[PDB]
């Protein structure tokens, strides 16, 4: 996961 | 969504709520999306890249609540799940973070406009509004960066488009924001997209019309000074979109 992801699963 | 206000589907009737069914039979929310035509919902590739199998996903339209049913909602299966072939995920950011879902009901129907369901227009290619233009974002994302639960009622807020000039400043995101992305934030930095809002719409008025200008992708923190939301610049993907959709 990218450090700035907004994806709930990260 | 940080700040902003609770709303209902009628104020954002293009909003698509996407869930993944679990081998248990548990079903949990994945991401938002936007209904761009009766059979087609657009979202972000990163929501699906881990589990890329259309069968596991359900799409709701007309849905105002996260974990309970809204009247007027309609449930859909994914007929095909189209990820972007140049998708990539970096240490900080996503690239080409866009996806298409073709929806069909078990009955075989596509979306039907209603009080609670309407399509949203795509912009013209490379046509985006001007920086400082106010736009709307919607979603079931966290109301605070530190929360562990998601809100049960849909939310929206208003943010302002930022120049690439300004978004590239090193105290913002520097080289990590490319021209295929769009920045938007509150001038006072009190409202934002957040975790769980990804795939959802950034909607602006572009020459009279409410248009889908962005797709929630990534940002550092939520409502953090100098660190705005980053969105997939939709105007730059029409060929991709039309290729896969004109079918
Ligand atoms: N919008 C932000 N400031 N941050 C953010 C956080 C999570 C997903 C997308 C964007």
């Amino acid at each position: 996961c990218p450090a700035y992801s907004a994806y709930l699963d990260c | 969504i940080i700040g902003g206000e609770f709303t209902t589907i009628e104020n954002q009737p293009w909003f698509a709520a996407i869930y993944r069914r679990h081998r248990g039979g548990s079903v949990t929310y994945v991401c938002g999306g936007s209904l761009i035509s009766p059979c087609w919902v657009i979202s972000a590739t990163h929501c699906f890249i881990d589990y890329p199998k259309k069968e596991d996903y359900i799409v709701y339209l007309g849905r105002s609540r996260l974990n309970s049913n809204t009247q007027g909602e309609m449930k859909f299966e994914v007929e095909n799940l189209i990820l972007h072939k140049d998708y990539s995920a970096d240490t900080l950011a996503y690239h080409n973070d866009i996806a298409l879902l073709k929806i069909r009901s078990k009955e075989g129907r596509c979306a039907q406009p209603s009080r609670t369901i309407q399509t949203i227009a795509l912009p013209s290619m490379y046509n985006d509004p001007q920086f400082g233009t106010s736009c709307e974002i919607t979603g079931f994302g966290k109301e605070q960066s530190t929360d562990y639960l998601y809100p049960e009622q849909l939310k929206m807020t208003v943010v302002k488009l930022i120049s690439h000039r300004e978004c590239q400043q090193p105290h913002y995101y520097g080289s990590e924001v490319t021209t295929k992305m769009l920045c938007a934030a509150d001038p006072q930095w009190k409202t934002d997209s957040c975790q769980g809002d990804s795939g959802g719409p950034l909607v602006c008025s572009l020459q009279g019309r409410m248009t889908l200008t962005g797709i929630v992708s990534w940002g550092r923190g939520c409502a953090l000074k100098d660190k705005p939301g980053v969105y997939t610049r939709v105007s730059h993907f029409l060929p991709w979109i039309r290729s896969h959709t004109k079918e």
